[PDB]
RNA sequence: CCCACCCCGACCCGCCAGGGCAAGGCUGGUGCCAGCAGCCGCGGUAAUUCCAGCUCGGCGAGCGUCGCGCGGCGCUGCUGCAGUUGAAACGCCCGUAGUUGGCCCCCCGCCGCCACGAGGAAACGGGAGCGCUCCAGGCAGGUUGGA
């Protein structure tokens, strides 16, 4: 939601994005940050337009590499993989 | 930690710091009583005594000049100072005995500028403001 | 008129992109400044000059001299930037420092010290920033208490739409640069410390996102 | 050797969330540990723990989930009187509206809004944020 | 001893730390033109009885609102500051308080209120009036430029029945 | 007892500056001399700084100079400094006083600790109420009050 005013309106000029991996604000300028989307077949192995999984990775989390595992693992808890 | 912590360790954190409170240059000048003995103006603002001789002084390395001062005997403890007359003209108002209020140039007791071993200046002479003097307010008698 | 050497620049000539904030939230970089004049059309934007040097390159002949020339923008409600520029005359370093202070533009956080009644008017929490041997404090303050803080670094926070603050700096902050960028540090780390209202998990929606 | 659990543990779970880690194993247990994670718990900075036994000091597995931004000790335990908690919020918080000082007194282990709720004081173990 | 040594004084302003700053400079006469101040002085004292009313709320909001402490005090401060006219009524809260301004004080200076009612024509020819005893408060004569009128006494400011204006 | 205040009647600035810190720039004289300059620096016969004239700046019935305390100063550091190379880890081991000491039983006693009381001085310091015409004050006042 964000930081309200006294009544209950949202006096935040923006939300930035949470990582899918270690929770953290994405934050404008980190430039090492990436979006990206998994396709969802669903249909006799074949995709369905424009109807995908999305997730997100802040820089601190591919500066190391842990991504290849933790995209993974996330994958496996959305019955994309196995 | 580099320093003691411990909820019983008052005793040592006070004698620590004072110990090391003599340290500081500032601390120990305004507060051991060498400086209060050797001041010549016994720690007050000014002094009175009477002109013993008139004298010229060099400058330092960079300027060049001759700058007027004069000799002073003091009243209250007998000690030898060297006194600075500013103000263009203004030794001419110092006969060889008149009296003369002296005060400090600044810095608490260290040399300024370009005048070597110079640490008080002449504020008034035989009765009569020095500055009043130079900018023709009042004059001396004869 | 400016033709876009970039897939962005080409977006926002169009009617693709509604505000800056769309653009900070999947954070691209900007590599035009009309792109930021379009969205800061004359002079919403104040721009002043806070420091110019001399520097000088030692050379079998004698010293080269050039400028350096450091830069501040911003709007007064939520915007700031910080640029520097070197240049043989002082003017192209004015320049190029205005041109690198505008590609630097950063959203800046607010919030309530105390009551929440109105619109937010101090830092929304503690801010820290490192720049050289410089590091600054920005405290949150009450109403009326002003913008505490040295006259360099009272620009940056005037600029930034921060009414009251509170401020310590340590290190060598007459170095003017490393001070500014210290401050500047401490503005941008604001949008990026989790806060219990930000908690909230959320979906990712791929169709708004503006494709990178 | 030995002296500060609680520091230890706490130092541990802030590096194994930097790195970014789902669990962190901290040893030895004790009874203010747990109700440090205990109150830290309710307020939501982690998940689940267990403490497991080994007829020693035991350990205790830590579920985490990205919410702690720090956490420390203050060594010595001070105390404080009701009147000195606000001078002590403005010193370790990052703000006045979010945040937790936490106190031992004789009504209990308690954070400092509830310290100040039955208005009363203790001495101070920690923090977070 | 005597007497006399037991009478209290006090010091009633706060000169600036850097004196020789540009911004404030020029923004502290346009102050000396908009009101007919007649030193820098007469800012600071402004300045230095706003610093106080300040001090006060500060003090309270820290506390919590069921103590006895902010209960009897804020109020005292509230309704002080509702007669002086230095805050108005539609505000009745402590934290309407810090956003106070000099403005606000120097607005219920005699000097100030005969202007409003147009009395005198600018606020010099208003200072001029005051000096020469033409002006009273209530059927009071008042001298001082620098009086501050309160709300119940605003009704009542005109030229004294006694003068060679009437 | 006289006077000051109040009431009624008739007459009737100055002190420091102007290159930077730090707000505020043309003519004459002097030519490393006289002098200035807290610190950077200025002056060698074209001086934004000396001595003057004009203009302008700051505070103002008050301004400048000297000395000291506090602040500046996280350059004394409990909060809160530094110790590879800038000043700074004893050549090393043992070891008393001192400081510090894992985890565990709850619902007793004795410390510490937290809270609330009792008891003792006012003035000062905060602070409720009150138009000495305002004010520094004072404890006033129009059934009252000095909580
Ligand atoms: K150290
Ligand atoms: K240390
Ligand atoms: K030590
Ligand atoms: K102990
Ligand atoms: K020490
Ligand atoms: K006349
Ligand atoms: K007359
Ligand atoms: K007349
Ligand atoms: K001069
Ligand atoms: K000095
Ligand atoms: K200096
Ligand atoms: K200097
Ligand atoms: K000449
Ligand atoms: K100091
Ligand atoms: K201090
Ligand atoms: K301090
Ligand atoms: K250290
Ligand atoms: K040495
Ligand atoms: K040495
Ligand atoms: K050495
Ligand atoms: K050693
Ligand atoms: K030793
Ligand atoms: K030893
Ligand atoms: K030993
Ligand atoms: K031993
Ligand atoms: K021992
Ligand atoms: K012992
Ligand atoms: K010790
Ligand atoms: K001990
Ligand atoms: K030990
Ligand atoms: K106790
Ligand atoms: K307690
Ligand atoms: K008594
Ligand atoms: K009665
Ligand atoms: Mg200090």
């Amino acid at each position: 939601i964000g930081m309200k005013n006294s009544s209950g309106v949202v006096v935040d000029a923006y939300i930035p994005r949470k990582c899918s991996a270690t929770n953290r604000l994405i934050g404008p300028k980190d430039h090492a940050a990436v979006q990206l989307s998994v396709a969802r077949v669903n249909d006799k192995g074949k995709m369905i337009e424009n109807n995908y999984v999305t997730f997100a990775f802040c820089g601190a989390i591919r500066s190391r590499g842990g991504v290849d595992s933790a995209f993974m693992l996330l994958a496996q808890e959305h019955g994309l993989m196995e | 930690m580099s320093k003691t912590s411990g909820l019983y360790t008052a005793r040592k954190l006070r004698t620590v710091r004072r110990v090391n409170r003599w340290a500081d240059k500032k601390y120990r000048k305004a507060h051991l009583g060498t400086w209060l003995k050797a001041n010549p103006l016994e720690g007050a603002c000014m002094a009175r005594g009477i002109v013993t001789q008139k004298i010229g002084i060099s400058a330092k390395q960079p300027n060049s000049a001759v700058r007027k001062a004069v000799r002073v005997q003091l009243t209250k403890n007998s000690k030898k100072i060297t006194a600075f007359v500013p103000r263009d003209g203004s030794i001419t108002y110092i006969d060889n005995n008149d009296e003369v209020l002296v005060a400090g140039f600044g810095r608490a007791g260290r040399a300024v500028g370009d005048i070597p071993g110079c640490r008080f200046k002449v504020i008034k002479v035989a009765g009569i403001g020095l500055l009043a003097l130079f900018l023709r307010k009042r004059e001396k008698r004869a | 008129e400016w033709h876009p050497s970039t897939k962005l620049g080409r977006l926002v000539k169009a009617g693709k992109i509604e505000s800056l904030y769309d653009i900070f939230k999947y954070s691209l970089p900007i590599k035009e400044t009309e792109i930021i004049d379009y969205f800061f059309p004359k002079s919403e934007l104040a721009e002043e000059v806070c420091n110019i040097m001399s520097v000088q390159k030692q050379t079998t002949a004698g010293q080269r001299t050039r400028f350096r020339a450091h830069v501040i923008v911003g709007n007064r409600d939520g915007f700031i930037g910080y640029g520097a520029g070197v240049s043989k005359e002082v003017a192209n370093a004015i320049k190029k420092a205005a041109k690198n202070a505008r590609l630097n533009i950063v959203p800046v956080r607010r919030g309530f010290w105390g009551g929440k009644l109105g619109d937010p008017h101090t830092v929304s929490s503690k801010l820290s920033g490192k720049c050289g041997s410089v590091r600054v404090r920005l405290i949150p303050a009450p109403r009326g208490a002003g913008i505490v803080a040295s006259p360099t670094v009272a620009k940056v926070l005037e600029f930034a739409g921060v009414s009251d603050v509170f401020t310590r700096q340590s290190g060598h902050s007459r170095t003017l640069m490393n001070s500014v960028g210290a401050v500047y540090n401490a503005l941008k780390s604001s949008y990026s410390i989790l806060t219990p209202d930000l908690w909230k998990k959320e979906q990712l929606d791929h169709v708004q996102d503006i494709r990178t | 050797v030995r002296i500060n659990v609680l520091r230890d543990a706490l130092k541990s779970i802030c590096n194994a969330q930097r790195i970014g880690k789902k669990q962190v194993i901290v040893r030895p247990s004790s009874k203010v540990i747990i109700e440090f994670l205990q109150l830290m718990q309710k307020n939501g900075y982690i998940s689940d723990f267990a403490v497991v036994d080994n007829h020693r000091s035991n350990r205790i597995v830590v579920n985490l989930i990205g919410r702690l931004n720090k956490a420390g000790v203050i060594s010595p335990r001070f105390d404080i009187p009701a009147n000195d908690i606000e001078k002590w919020v403005v010193n370790l918080l990052p703000s006045r509206l979010f945040g937790h000082i936490i106190l031992t007194t004789s009504q209990g282990i308690m954070d400092h809004i509830e310290a100040q709720h039955r208005q009363i004081g203790g001495k101070v173990i920690g923090y977070f944020y | 001893p005597r007497i006399s040594r037991h009478r209290n004084s006090s010091k009633t302003y706060s000169t600036p730390k850097k004196p020789f700053t540009k911004p404030r400079l020029d923004a502290e006469l346009k102050l000396c033109g908009e009101y007919g101040l007649k030193c820098k002085r007469e800012i600071y004292r402004a300045r230095y009885m706003l610093a106080k009313i300040r001090r006060t709320a500060r003090n309270l909001l820290t506390l919590d609102e069921n103590d006895i402490k902010r209960r009897f005090e804020g109020a005292a401060l509230l309704r002080r500051l509702h007669m002086l006219g230095i805050l108005d009524e539609e505000k009745d809260q402590l934290d309407y308080v810090l956003g106070l301004r000099i403005e606000d004080i120097f607005k219920r200076r005699l000097q100030s209120v005969i202007v409003e009612s147009k009395l005198a024509k600018s606020v010099h020819h208003a200072r001029n009036m005051i000096k020469a005893r033409h002006i009273s408060v209530g059927g009071q004569i008042v001298n001082i430029p620098s009086y501050m009128v309160r709300i119940s006494n605003t009704s009542r400011v005109a030229i004294a029945d006694t003068s060679s204006l009437a």
